[PDB]
Order: structure tokens, then C-alpha cells, then sequence
């Protein structure tokens, strides 16, 4: 269009930076401010509507590209990847389906505009109560395949040990004791269960039995009763991240009590759900007086309020006060024998743990896009702060060697990353700086305290180490004038490496964060001058950059190239402000990335269309990073220590405004010893050029337009369980009992008449249960789990055709039993009492119509309610382990077409071998050529049959089949 | 890692002398001598003469074996004997196939 | 029968139709297990020397 590509820059730009600023700041001015944008929305639509993707399908678009550029990396469009919890979160964010964008943007403005016996004993999930000794429940870092499928949380010894009370009986297995309860009563069960919950919880806490307990309450009774509400809670609701024994049927009859609709049930009787654990804290009272509102008057909600987020924070707590133990133990013992034993329990523990943080933290960083699990750890609970659950948690071969024993062994004596703002105003940190190594640190300022000369001893010789191995790793990964931005970039890593020693760190991230932390006290604001003071005598400066100058010295060794002269200086200048550091540095990437990407454009314009959605990705993010950079400039642009917010000084900048110092800085080349950042457009034009209006006048952003169709990618399946994963569910299910090695003899002639039958007679390799006289119990875990424990559908690539034929035909032989398997539950063609005309099929019937007829077997459960199961692949996967092709991954799940009722599917499988192999056999003794037309004369009858759309079956092979057509259509000998 | 000591057929015998590493530190590994047998529990006394009784009682010395009264039709081997047969009133003699599976003439 | 469908446990019953017999129908049952081995009787006995 014309005039109009303009508009529609201007207003992706103007969309992304109100989003940016209504995120940002989620009082009188605020009010004017939000009905200037109020007013802008209303102009921008007025000129979008002259415009016209949608106004409503654009905004859902940016907000998935938004999420495909920062969260995942790259802004690949790999929607196969994400997995079903972080699908929850962007649906949320980004509006149900699609073309729900304007409803998105309006509620989001209006957000912001708004801005006594019961049976239970007595507790012993974490160890028996004293003079009890062991007893110890483990986490239960395990998912049911019925009920939850794949989910990551795993399960508190707490929430183990729920004192369910008359709920549930332990008789002779597992029995809900509400099989035939009314409202009221199920209401009065649960409140004594939690009046008796919490006294059973206070008495555990008291002794000081809980791993949490080793005002006046018990250290950690609060969170431990609060957590159990938040049990309960769920357990009633039926929204548990993971199933246990009791949960599932406790759920299950809830459910069916309440509605005969629960979450509102709960909503109403929380009050006094919470009244209950209150009232059981007052009676504490007879034990000695507590009002019983320590523990919150009302009950738990917000953030908390999601169970797998309060599991995962009981987790962290735990693990962190044991971790303390640890520590202490460790140190006592050591500061051979008992301290050696007390390290290698450390390690055992952290081994034990790995798998379980792995987890949890998966489940909840996608589920939480963007919040990260240390962050939530270490603020809820003060005892994480002295553990960097990454540095112990690596998962790197070489740091096991390492680090044995992990954080407390010294005790025991990469161009992708998106500038970033996290862990810090408007300012970003560069990828350097996050990626400033400070793992070899770490153990030292854990192990060293309290004393001042071992401290700097130690500290300066990690210190050294430290350096060494960046300057060793930047240098590797710079260079392959390539070495001069390299002589900078080493430069601005020890020049980054001062403020973590000063103090005057911006980056707040949990590793310098606890660095800063512990030398506020091993040097100790003189604190902070206590530190520069090591950092100017002994110098250390010049020390440190002489381990610097050795670390490349042995990275260029390593490579067998002439040392620079760069790090042959030995005297370097004054260190700049961090800001006017980060501002250079991100300065100079922006010239090196957009001399590059405007080249590429001048080259290339097929993929065009790549390199386009490539520019305008790298350029949009770029523009409000330089926004903020201007901001925090004119913030500081004239301000000493006192007069800066910050307590650092920025007296020496001396420019105008922050495009003005951006000459005078990269005016010339790049020289190394002071100069590090050159763009070729020196002029004032950054502020116009981070805007996508000047350019070259060169349109691109109908490229962009090309782009928005992806929504129409944008699917949500809106099922629980995901085909992509890596494999989660593969694990659960088991094999199938009593069914052989299937394929063992077919499409080798052993086709017979019973319509000719293939070999899906044993190809399909059912369970035991499923074919033989014995019904099924439930339709929720038998049937259930016995369909797809027939992932012994899983031995055509697994034994034979794992090299018979190519890999494609043994996925497509799959595609043949899925729906073979589809139409066994409903009307197949086989006539045969375990197969058509059997009982299986009524083993179907029985046990929905038992269950008051909720769904027929060809209503729902007809392989379309539950379709997907594993779709074999597990089995495809379990012994052939090849990776499936996206496109080859939708056949062995549900599609549209049903093939029409095996008539002209079995059909389609026989040219696809039976006939085809003949064939190529022939074109490979000329009686034997001539012995392949006994398949001629078995065309006639088939034929016969099919003659009961298209004229013959010959038509169908040739267009509605793929490798038919290689096939000749009649023998005729 | 199986050293297949012994494989005899008719007193089917697979002492696998195999060397398990134990655990991380060497110096205490184990060496275990596994004599998987396979008894037949229907084969007859005479295995080469189906009319003899049946087998109640299997010895396995292994001292025996590691360097007779065959219990297993070997796979490779055939076991056979004579049978009579009558027609028409000819006894002939003629060779008979225990253990048709493997005597395809080959 | 397959084996598959033999182990499985059906239990196949052979009606026999006949005038001789007092009810003219009489049936008999085979099932996996009708013909069992209904006593394992093994002794191991493992020595150390000959
Ligand atoms: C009984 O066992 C003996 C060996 O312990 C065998 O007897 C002879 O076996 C050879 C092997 O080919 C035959 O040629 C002889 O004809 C057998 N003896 C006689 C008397 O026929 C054989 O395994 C068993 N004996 C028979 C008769 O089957």
C-alpha cells in the first residue's frame, strides 16, 4: 500500500512500546497518562480500519511473536517445542484461539485502569516423631499415565502424609469412605480432617521433627498448615498436579458428590474451611495462648495459591534448610574420617536432588514464562539465600569431576543471549556480562570468612582463576580488526570484573548478588572503600590484569597465533562508568549487526523473506533498548554520586545528550587500548535508525504482512497430552502381555480370506485382558492403560522394519493399525469373536453404559475423544529409536479421514507391498516372473467387492494413493 | 564380557565365568560362574530311544562336563533309530526323525 | 486356534448334538488349563565336591 507501510511500522512500533510501558508500569499523572495512550489506541485504530491481517488477529500475532522472540531464542517458529503448560500461559497472555486480539488490548487497559478422632496418626513424612528414628518419605517425582499424563511436580512427603480422616480408608487397600455422602456431611468430614491436620502438624513441629522445624509458634507451622489447606483445596477442586493414591478417588467422588460447580462449592465454604485450621490453633491453647491468627486470617491465595508453586517452594525450603545442615556438619567436622563421611553425604545428597530440582524447575519456568525458580526460592524463604541452585544443580560431565562434592568441595578441603534487562531504570546487561564467569568463585566465598588475610588470600587467587578462564573462553569465542573488538571485549570483562569487587555492580543477578553479599562483610559505606582499597594497593589491579594477559596469552598458545599487541600494554587507563561500558559495548553491536543485516539486504533482495523477518527481529527489540539507554543518559547525563539515584559517579561523561557522546566514541576505528566501539553512520541518526522509518526507503515490511499468516500456524490442539515432548509418557506404560513378535511373516502372501484380510490379524498385538473372556474393571485405568499397553504395536521398525524397507513405509504400516485399531472399537470387518462380532467391542459398551451412559463408544472414546493415546510412536520409538519426521508424526495420530471402513484402506496396503515388491521382483526363472499372477485372479474377487464415488478400485490407487501408481494396474500375465 | 566356559548341548550347561566390575573402586570386583541349565523334564531316559522310560533324576557334575548319558537333542545333530513298519505284511526297516525341525537334508 | 488366542485362556466347549443322548445335547470344556500339572515335585540338590 501507499503512505501506508509507514502507518504500519509506526503503529507495530507504537504497540510494542506501549505494551513495554504498561508492563513496566503495572498517581495523578498516571491518570493523564493512561488516557493519552486511551486516546492513541482509538487514532491508531481509526487509521487501522483505513488500512484494512486483522486489527485483532495483529495483536495476538505480536504477542506470540513477542514470546517466540525473547522467551524462546532465536524467534524460531518451532511451535512444536513448546509443551502444554506454557500453551496455558500464552493463551492467557495472547487471548483464547485467535483473533481475539482487541479483546486482549481491552482488558488489559482495564486491568490497568484498575490498577475429634478421625484415624489419622501422627505425622512421620519426615522422619517418625521422636523416640521414632526413621520413616523418611521421599519425594515422589513420578506421574500417573490415566490421570495427568506427563506433569513434572512432584509430590511433598507432606502432601503424602494429608491426613484425608474419614474420607478414606486404608482397609484392604484403597475405599472412599464418601461413596454416599451428602453435601453437609462431606463438608463437616473435611473440616475435621483439617482441624485434625493441623493439630497433627503443630504436634510434629513442636518436637522439632520436620525437616522445616529443626511469634511463638513452631518454626515452620505456619507455612507446613498453610500448605495443607492449599492440599485440600485442590483435592476438593480436582485440580492436583499430581495424583496420588488417595487423591485420584477422594477427587473423583468429590467431584461427583458436589455436582449431583465445585469450584464455586469451595469459593463459598473456604471461610470456613480456614475458620477450622483458626479454631485448632486456639485450642492449641490447652497444650500451655495463641489468638490463631498467626498463621493468617485469611487463607492463602495469589501466587501461592497454584499447588504446583507451593510444592516446588516447600521443595526449596527444605532442600535449603537441609543444605544448611550440611554446611554445618561439613564445617564442624572438617573445621579425613568424619569429614570426608560428612562430604560425600553432601553429594549423595545433591545427586539424590538433581533429578527432583531438574523437574520441578522445568515444570514451573514453563509454566511461568519468564519468572525463574531460584528467584522464587530465595525471596519467599531467607535460608535459600547462600545457594545458587544452578552452580549445584550443573549439569555439565566435567563439573562433576570438578566439584565433587558440589558448593561445598572447596569446604571439603553463546552468542545467541538477548540483551537483557533481567536481574537489574531502562538499562540492559550486556551478553558479556551475563555470561562474566563466576563459577570458580563461588566455593571460596562459601568457604572463606570471617578472617581478612585468608579471605584476600584465597579470594585473589580464585580470583586469578576466574580470569584466567574468561579471558581464555571470550578470547576462543571472538576471534574464529577481529582481533582489536576482541581487545576491547577482553578489556570490558576485567573492566566489568571492578564493579563486582567495588560493589558498584548494576547487575543484581543471584550470583553477584551473594558475591556482594558476603564482601559486605568479609571487607567490612567504607565498606565499599574497603574494597577499593585492596582494589588499589597490594598492584591487584595490575595482578589481576596480568592473569588476564596470561589467559590469553594461553588461549593464543592453544591456537599457535602471535600475541596481540593489545595485552601487550600493561598499563590500561581509567575505568568508565558501567552504564557508559554497557552503552559502548551495545553500541558496537549494534554497528557490527546492522552493517551486516543492511548488507545482507543489499545481497539479497528465494529466501528474502527470512532475511527479512531475520532484520526487523534483530531491529525492534533494539529500539526500545535504545529508549531506555537515552532515559537512564538524561537521567545521569550531568550527575555526581550524590546527584546520581545510584550511589556510583558519573561525572566524566561531559556530553550533551547520549547521541552526541555516542560521537566523539566511535568516530574513528576500533584501536583496543581505548577505543572499542566504530558504526559507519557517526551522525545523529541512531535515534532516526533504531525507528524503522529512514532506512533506505526500502519496503519491507510486506515480508512482514507474509509473516502474520503464521497465526493461522498458531493451532492450539487443547488436549492434555502432547505427540512433540523431546517421550515422557513412553516411560509409563509397559509392554503388551501375550501378544509375540507381531509382523513376523506378512505381506509375504499370508493374505486369506475370512474381502481379503491382511495381516492385521496379528499385527495387531492387543493385550491379553482386552482379547481374552475377561472384561475390564474401568474404563479410566484398564482399558485406559491396556490400549496403550499395546505399545507392543511398536516392533515394525523395532524388529522387522527396523532395515526390511525403508523408514518412512514403517511409520506409514502404523498409520495402518491406528486406524485398523480405530475401527476394532467400532465396526470392523473381521468376523471374529475377539476381534468383530466380539466382545472387545462390547467391553467398550459395558463399561460406559455401567458408567450411566455418560458417552457412547461411537459418540466419544471412538479414537476421536481420546485419539492421540501415544500414537504407537513410544513403541516406534522403544526399539527402533528413529526420531519421527513433524510431518510423519500427524498420520499416527488422529486425522479427518477414516479411510472408509477398511474396505479400500487393507486394499490400499496390498499394491502398497504386496503388489509393488512383486512387481520390482519382476523387473529383477520367467515361470516364477509368470507365478505372480495368481494376485490377477484375487483382483477379480476384491474387485467384486468394492463394486457394492469412484468408478473401480483401479481410480483409487491411482489418485487417491501415493506409491500406488508405480504399481501395474493389471497383471494379465 | 562373558567367557562361555562351557556350552555342552545334552547336558545343557552355560557356566559363563563373567568378570562384574564392583561398583567405582576396583580391587573387590566379584567373578560369578553362572551354570544356566536347561533341564528338559520330558525327554526320555535313552534320549535316542523313545520307548526308554522318563527322565526322573538329571546329575550335572560339572566336573565332567567342563572336560554319555545325553539329556538334550543337540541342534545341529540328529537322533534317530531304526523303526519297523508293516504294509502288507514286509517288515522293513528304515530310519526314522526325532527331531525333524533340524534333519532337513542339508 | 492361534496360540495367542489359546494361551489367553478361552475356554472352547465342544457341543455335541446327538439322538442317543438323554438330553440330545451334551458339552465338555477345554481351557488353557484344563491339563495341568497339578504337582511340581523337584529336589536341587548342589554340592561342592563330586
Ligand atoms: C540306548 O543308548 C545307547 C547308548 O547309551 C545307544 O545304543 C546304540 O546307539 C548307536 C548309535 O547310532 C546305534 O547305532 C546302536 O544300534 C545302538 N544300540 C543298539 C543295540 O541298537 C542308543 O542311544 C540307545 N539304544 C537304542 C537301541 O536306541
Amino acid at each position: 500500500d501507499g503512505n501506508d507501510v509507514t502507518f504500519f511500522n509506526l503503529f507495530e512500533q507504537w504497540n510494542k512500546e506501549i505494551q513495554y510501558q504498561i508492563e513496566q508500569y503495572m498517581c495523578k499523572c498516571y491518570k493523564l497518562w493512561i488516557e493519552k495512550i486511551n486516546d492513541q489506541w482509538g487514532k491508531q485504530k481509526d487509521n487501522y480500519n483505513k488500512f484494512r491481517v486483522s486489527l485483532s488477529n495483529f495483536l495476538f500475532f505480536s504477542c506470540w511473536e513477542e514470546y517466540i522472540q525473547k522467551y524462546f531464542n532465536g524467534d524460531w517458529s518451532k511451535i512444536k517445542n513448546i509443551g502444554s503448560d506454557t500453551f496455558e500461559f500464552l493463551i492467557k497472555k495472547c487471548g483464547n484461539n485467535s483473533a481475539h486480539g482487541e479483546e486482549i488490548f481491552n482488558e488489559k487497559l482495564k486491568n490497568a485502569e484498575k490498577k475429634y478422632i478421625r484415624g489419622c496418626q501422627s505425622k512421620t513424612y519426615d522422619g517418625k516423631i521422636f523416640p521414632g528414628k526413621g520413616g523418611e518419605k521421599q519425594w515422589i517425582c513420578k506421574d500417573t499415565i490415566i490421570h495427568g499424563d506427563t506433569n513434572g511436580a512432584c509430590i511433598p512427603p507432606r502432601t503424602q502424609n494429608l491426613c484425608v480422616g474419614e474420607l478414606w480408608d486404608k482397609s484392604y487397600g484403597g475405599r472412599s469412605n464418601i461413596k454416599n455422602d451428602t453435601k453437609e456431611l462431606l463438608k463437616e468430614k473435611i473440616k475435621n480432617a483439617i482441624h485434625k491436620e493441623t493439630e497433627l502438624l503443630y504436634e510434629y513441629h513442636d518436637t522439632g521433627t520436620a525437616i522445616i522445624s529443626k511469634n511463638g509458634l513452631p518454626k515452620g507451622f505456619c507455612h507446613a498448615v498453610q500448605r495443607s489447606f492449599i492440599d485440600y483445596k485442590n483435592m476438593i477442586l480436582g485440580t492436583s498436579v499430581n495424583i496420588y493414591e488417595h487423591i485420584g478417588k477422594l477427587q473423583e467422588d468429590i467431584k461427583k458428590i458436589i455436582e449431583k460447580n465445585v469450584n464455586a462449592w469451595w469459593k463459598g465454604i473456604e471461610r470456613e474451611m480456614w475458620d477450622a485450621v483458626r479454631c485448632a490453633i486456639t485450642k492449641i491453647n490447652k497444650k500451655n495462648i495463641f489468638n490463631g491468627d498467626e498463621c493468617g486470617v485469611s487463607p492463602p491465595t495469589g501466587n501461592d495459591e497454584d499447588q504446583s508453586v507451593s510444592w516446588f517452594k516447600e521443595w526449596g525450603e527444605q532442600f535449603c534448610i537441609e543444605r544448611l545442615r550440611y554446611e554445618q556438619n561439613i564445617r564442624e567436622a572438617c573445621t579425613q574420617g568424619a569429614c570426608k563421611r560428612k562430604c560425600e553425604k553432601y553429594k549423595k545428597y545433591i545427586s539424590e536432588k538433581k533429578q527432583e530440582w531438574d523437574k520441578q524447575k522445568t515444570k514451573y519456568e514453563n509454566k511461568y514464562v519468564g519468572k525463574s525458580a531460584s528467584d522464587l526460592l530465595k525471596e519467599n524463604y531467607p535460608e535459600c539465600i547462600s545457594a545458587n541452585f544452578d552452580f549445584i544443580f550443573n549439569d555439565n560431565i566435567e563439573y562433576k569431576t570438578y566439584y565433587p562434592y558440589g558448593d561445598y568441595s572447596s569446604i571439603c578441603s553463546d552468542n545467541d543471549m538477548t540483551w537483557s534487562k533481567k536481574y537489574i531504570e531502562g538499562v540492559y546487561v550486556p551478553p558479556r556480562r551475563q555470561q562474566l564467569c563466576l563459577y570458580e568463585l563461588f566455593p571460596i566465598i562459601i568457604k572463606n570468612e570471617e578472617g581478612m588475610e585468608k579471605a584476600k588470600e584465597e579470594l585473589l587467587e580464585t580470583l586469578q582463576i576466574v580470569a584466567e578462564r574468561e579471558a581464555y573462553y571470550l578470547w576462543k569465542q571472538y576471534n574464529p580488526d577481529a582481533n582489536k573488538k576482541a581487545c576491547c571485549a577482553i578489556r570490558g570483562s576485567f573492566y566489568d570484573l571492578e564493579d563486582i569487587i567495588k560493589g558498584n555492580d548494576l547487575v543484581h543477578d543471584e550470583y553477584t548478588k551473594y558475591i556482594d553479599s558476603k564482601l559486605n562483610e568479609i571487607f567490612g559505606i567504607d565498606t565499599k572503600r574497603a574494597r577499593t582499597d585492596w582494589w588499589e594497593n597490594e598492584t591487584i589491579r595490575q595482578l589481576v590484569w596480568d592473569a588476564m594477559q596470561s589467559g590469553v596469552r594461553y588461549a593464543v598458545e592453544e591456537k599457535n597465533e602471535n600475541f596481540p599487541l593489545c595485552m601487550g600494554v600493561e598499563h590500561i587507563g581509567i575505568a568508565k562508568p558501567q552504564f557508559i561500558r554497557w552503552l559502548e559495548e551495545w553500541t558496537n553491536e549494534f554497528c557490527e549487526k546492522y552493517t551486516k543485516y543492511f548488507e545482507d539486504m543489499k545481497s539479497k533482495c528465494i529466501e528474502c523473506k527470512k532475511a527479512c523477518a531475520n532484520y526487523t527481529n534483530w531491529l525492534n527489540p533494539k529500539r526500545i533498548e535504545w529508549n531506555g539507554m537515552s532515559n537512564y543518559y538524561n537521567k545521569i547525563y550531568r550527575k555526581s554520586n550524590k546527584e546520581s539515584e545510584g550511589g556510583k559517579d558519573y561525572s566524566m561523561i561531559m556530553a550533551p545528550t547520549v547521541i552526541d557522546y555516542l560521537n566523539k566514541r566511535c568516530h574513528g576505528e576500533i584501536n583496543g587500548n581505548y577505543i572499542c566501539c566504530s558504526c559507519k553512520n557517526i551522525g545523529a541518526y541512531n535515534t532516526t535508525s533504531g525507528t524503522v522509518n529512514k532506512k533506505l526507503q526500502k519496503k519491507e515490511t510486506e515480508c512482514e504482512e507474509e509473516k502474520g499468516p503464521l497465526d493461522l500456524m498458531n493451532e492450539v490442539l487443547n488436549k492434555m497430552d502432547k505427540k512433540y515432548s523431546a517421550m515422557k509418557v513412553c516411560d509409563l506404560i509397559a509392554d503388551a502381555i501375550g501378544c509375540k513378535d507381531k509382523t513376523k511373516l506378512d505381506e509375504l502372501d499370508e493374505w486369506n480370506d475370512m474381502v481379503l484380510i491382511p495381516p492385521r490379524r496379528r499385527q495387531l498385538c492387543f493385550s491379553r485382558i482386552v482379547r481374552g473372556p475377561a472384561n475390564l474393571r474401568s474404563l479410566n485405568e484398564f482399558k485406559e492403560e491396556i490400549l496403550k499397553g499395546a505399545q507392543s504395536e511398536g516392533k515394525f521398525l523395532g524388529n522387522y522394519y527396523k532395515e526390511h524397507k525403508d523408514k518412512e513405509k514403517a511409520l506409514e504400516a502404523m498409520k495402518n493399525s491406528f486406524y485398523d485399531y480405530e475401527d476394532i472399537i467400532k465396526g470392523t470387518d473381521m468376523l471374529t469373536n475377539i476381534e468383530f462380532k466380539d466382545i472387545k467391542i462390547k467391553l467398550d459398551r459395558l463399561l460406559e453404559k455401567e458408567t450411566n451412559n455418560t458417552k457412547k463408544a461411537e459418540d466419544w472414546w471412538k479414537t476421536n475423544k481420546k485419539s492421540i493415546w501415544n500414537a504407537m510412536l513410544c513403541g516406534y520409538k522403544k526399539s527402533g529409536n528413529k526420531i519421527i519426521d513433524p510431518s510423519w508424526c500427524t498420520i499416527p495420530t488422529t486425522e479427518t479421514p477414516p479411510q472408509f471402513l477398511r474396505w479400500i484402506k487393507e486394499w490400499g496396503t496390498n499394491v502398497c507391498i504386496q503388489k509393488q515388491e512383486h512387481k520390482e521382483y519382476v523387473k529383477s526363472c520367467t515361470s516364477e516372473i509368470k507365478k505372480y499372477q495368481e494376485w490377477s485372479r484375487k483382483r477379480s474377487i476384491r474387485w467384486e467387492t468394492i463394486s457394492k464415488k469412484e468408478p473401480d478400485a483401479n481410480t483409487y490407487l491411482r489418485e487417491h494413493c501415493s506409491k500406488c501408481p508405480c504399481g501395474f494396474n493389471d497383471m494379465e500375465e | 564380557e562373558r567367557i562361555v566356559l562351557v556350552d555342552n548341548k545334552c547336558k545343557c550347561a552355560r557356566i559363563t565365568s563373567r568378570i562384574i566390575r564392583s561398583s567405582e573402586d576396583p580391587n573387590e570386583d566379584i567373578v560369578e560362574r553362572n551354570i544356566r541349565i536347561i533341564v528338559p523334564l520330558n525327554n526320555r531316559e535313552n534320549i535316542s530311544d523313545p520307548t526308554s522310560p522318563l527322565r526322573t533324576r538329571f546329575v550335572y557334575h560339572l566336573s565332567d562336563l567342563c572336560k554319555e548319558t545325553c539329556y538334550t537333542y543337540d541342534r545341529n545333530k540328529c537322533y534317530t533309530a531304526v523303526v519297523p513298519l508293516v504294509y502288507g505284511g514286509e517288515t522293513k526297516m528304515v530310519e526314522t526323525a526325532l527331531t525333524p525341525d533340524a534333519c532337513y537334508p542339508d | 486356534v492361534s496360540e495367542e488366542e489359546w494361551n489367553t485362556g478361552e475356554t472352547y466347549t465342544c457341543v455335541v448334538a446327538h439322538e442317543a443322548l438323554p438330553n440330545r445335547v451334551t458339552e465338555r470344556t477345554v481351557d488353557k488349563s484344563t491339563g495341568k500339572p497339578t504337582l511340581y515335585n523337584v529336589s536341587l540338590v548342589m554340592s561342592d565336591t563330586a
